RNA sequence: CACCACCAGGAGUGGAGCCUGCGGCUUAAUUUGACUCAACACGGGGAAACUCACCAGGUCCAGACACAAUAAGGAUUGACAGAUUGAGAGCUCUUUCUUGAUUUUGUGGGUGGUGGUGCAUGGCCGUUCUUAGUUGGUGGAGUGAUUUGUCUGCUUAAUUGCGAUAACGAACGAGACCUUAACCUACUAAAUAGUGGUGCUAGCAUUUGCUGGUUAUCCACUUCUUAGAGGGACUAUCGGUUUCAAGCCGAUGGAAGUUUGAGGCAAUAACAGGUCUGUGAUGCCCUUAGACGUUCUGGGCCGCACGCGCGCUACACUGACGGAGCCAGCGAGUCUAACCUUGGCCGAGAGGUCUUGGUAAUCUUGUGAAACUCCGUCGUGCUGGGGAUAGAGCAUUGUAAUUAUUGCUCUUCAACGAGGAAUUCCUAGUAAGCGCAAGUCAUCAGCUUGCGUUGAUUACGUCCCUGCCCUUUGUACACACCG
């Protein structure tokens, strides 16, 4: 029960925070960005790196 | 002793800080994001704020 | 039954074909519907100084964020209501259903 | 740091169970979440664990992310006297 | 900066770290009898007659519960 | 070339009183950065505490880890009362319980610092300059460095282009682009937008009307409101003038004919420009337990003989006061919290209290804003102009308001009669007047960022002043005349 102004700005800062975490520690696998996908029953976060074998 | 960290911090510049760099000055509290003015300007593009005009 | 789909993204071109695919998939199932009401777009503006220090010429800077919000009202038995919302979910577009 | 033996066993047993621990850099917050002990205890004790190669940290907007190592699963096991391969992070 | 004279009156009184005392747990000792207890304990809801009581001038402590238990004779 | 220059002007500032920033003086401290443009309502810097860095004092370790020492016949921790202390800090002591290997004492070795150095740096920003500037390919000139292209002229906001022409053809910047504002009885649609009807009613007339109210009256509608997709302007057409070319100037049509208006973005080469006090961005230097760490209590940043710079209120009937009319746009708003507040009641007020609506085109909110308009009292009087500076009370925020936080009442009712030398900004919905929202915000706006309302005069030029650019020229300069 939060307004749409705050809700969309919250997901912006959520993306911004989660991008900084991925770029700080996953540097040595070639992290080149992140995508977040809200969905019924689940949120999905697609990490984009180069050494994908290393992130697994 | 209990006297440590006992002064109230419920209002005023001492209650809030930048969620990125924990600074007190130049905070941006509009729309509830609470990032300092120099850190928001570095993060505005990936939050979703853009320059048009 | 009176269910209502509301879209509130910021990407207009993602939002529209989401909204178009709701209304077109409605019409194969031949449902009567209030076609999309487009509420006034609201601009979130943040005006900050450019400089990190307080030197130079006093140049300001306005970052803005546009939020587009549409609602479609539907009346349908349960099986279409389960089908329509389960598909056509596009990333960055927020969908929520209310009944009555 | 001088903290009672029971909550260091709380911190150490919670770490084993979750493989991870997240901790806001707020001293004097005085009440951690996911753990009923002081926030200063879980930061400082995990500062003592990282300085012996058992856990590694990342700051990432004042949150202190801890994930324990291969050294971590052997040391802690010796510490809790639990059965072999009883670490959740290690086994899918 | 200008200077540091360290002006203030000298009050360096860093404390005693509770000086190691001599042999303790002096309950009483009884020649061929059962020993009673000096330093009365406490009728608490937790303390199971293991914690003694300080004998001050006109008050009895607790130590682990820091609460006076003195009652009139 | 250019209202960060002048012209013809408009509104001022400089005079006054206050508000605020800087220097100075003073101080325990009055923390500090920034001194032409390009410091001085700037650090979003509206500081009661916190912020906070400064000053007077008091705690704590939040000194990792390693190795030694100490040491379960206790390594160490905590405290009741009293002295003490600003203190219900046992902080320290008297006093004696409690805890249990976590600590303690050193050696290293770390850690933290709004400590220093922006002249050691990164990133960002400002400035040159938002002017119009910059560069290759191929050809030509030259032994070469280099040069032409990139120009005598005309033109443009513009190296924008026409023209000349040993140069042709491009690139970056300008322009295009993107956002926004203006047009759409053309499309797609809508009680969270709005009409018209038909029900149900109210009042007034009475003929066959006028104005309202109503949410389950329902049926249709999209003109107005909103945003999706599109259309539309391209200086179109005509006239005039110019190597008759790029253009410019009138008229007609048009929603629109200054780049349609306004921005966003913005080249090469720079600058010892600012920022280490935004950063868990940082090298080195310093500090690191009577700390330059962190916290708590109290002060300070506000102190006032003076000199400056942004402002607010005014000096008055083109007005002050009273009553009545009465109209915007940009926007913000709470849940696991207490924000925006309608309505009823109490109170002169500021305010209090009981309910309600709102996570929002739904409710505050037609944000009933102010200037303004109409009727009245004043009647050239430092005056009913002005409301500084003082005295009493009543409230509100807050742990706290004394060097009055702010609001309200009554009283006191100062300078100031349009401001010297100097100097700033500006070409149409623009200047100027007038308010409102947002930011900071527990409280506090004389500030800033925006938005509407009311709306002029003057010009459609030039190099006179001040800056900047270019050409020619001289040079013994080249860290480049501070040579
Ligand atoms: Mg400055
Ligand atoms: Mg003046
Ligand atoms: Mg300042
Ligand atoms: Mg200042
Ligand atoms: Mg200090
Ligand atoms: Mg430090
Ligand atoms: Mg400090
Ligand atoms: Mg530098
Ligand atoms: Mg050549
Ligand atoms: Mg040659
Ligand atoms: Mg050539
Ligand atoms: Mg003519
Ligand atoms: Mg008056
Ligand atoms: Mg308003
Ligand atoms: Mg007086
Ligand atoms: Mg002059
Ligand atoms: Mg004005
Ligand atoms: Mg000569
Ligand atoms: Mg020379
Ligand atoms: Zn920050
Ligand atoms: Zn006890």
């Amino acid at each position: 029960l939060i307004s749409k102004k705050r809700k969309l700005v919250a997901d912006g800062v959520f993306y911004a925070e989660l991008n900084e975490f991925f770029t700080r520690e996953l540097a040595e696998e070639g992290y080149s960005g992140v995508e977040v996908r809200v969905t019924p029953t689940k949120t999905e976060v697609i990490i984009r790196a180069t050494r994908t074998q290393d992130v697994l | 002793e209990n006297v440590w960290f006992s002064h109230p911090r419920r209002y005023g510049k001492g209650s809030r800080q930048c969620r990125v760099c924990s600074s007190h000055t130049g905070l941006i509290r509009k729309y509830g994001l609470n990032i300092c003015r120099q850190c928001f300007r570095e993060k505005a593009n990936d939050i979703g704020f853009n320059k048009f005009r | 039954i009176k269910i209502r789909i509301t879209l509130t993204s910021t990407k207009v071109k993602q939002l529209e074909n989401v909204s178009s695919n709701i209304v077109k998939n409605a019409e194969q199932h031949n449902l009567v519907k209030k076609g999309p009401v487009r509420l006034p777009t609201k601009v979130l503006k943040i005006s900050t100084r450019k400089t990190p220090n307080g030197e130079g010429s006093k140049t300001w800077e306005t970052y803005e964020m546009r939020i587009h919000k549409r609602y479609i009202d539907l009346e349908a038995p349960v099986q279409i209501v389960k089908r329509i919302t389960q598909i056509t979910i596009e990333p960055g577009v927020d969908v929520e259903v209310v009944v009555a | 740091m001088l903290m009672p033996k029971e909550d260091r066993n709380k911190i150490h047993q919670y770490l084993f169970q979750e493989g991870v621990v997240v901790a806001k850099k707020d001293f004097n917050q005085a009440k951690h979440e996911e753990i009923d002990t002081k926030n200063l205890y879980v930061i400082k004790a995990l500062q003592s664990l990282t300085s012996k190669g058992y856990v590694k940290t990342q700051f990432s907007w004042q949150y202190y992310y801890y994930t324990l190592t291969e050294e971590g699963v052997e040391y802690l096991r010796e510490y809790l006297n639990l059965p072999e391969h009883i670490v959740p992070g290690t086994y899918i | 900066r200008k200077k540091k004279v360290y002006t203030t009156p000298k009050k360096i009184k860093h404390k005693h770290k509770k000086v190691k005392l001599a042999v303790l747990s002096y309950y009483k000792v009884d020649a061929e009898g059962k020993v009673t207890k000096l330093r009365r304990e406490c009728s608490n809801p937790t303390c199971g007659a293991g914690v003694f009581l300080a004998n001050h001038k006109d008050r009895l402590y607790c130590g682990k519960c820091h609460s006076v238990y003195k009652v009139n004779a």
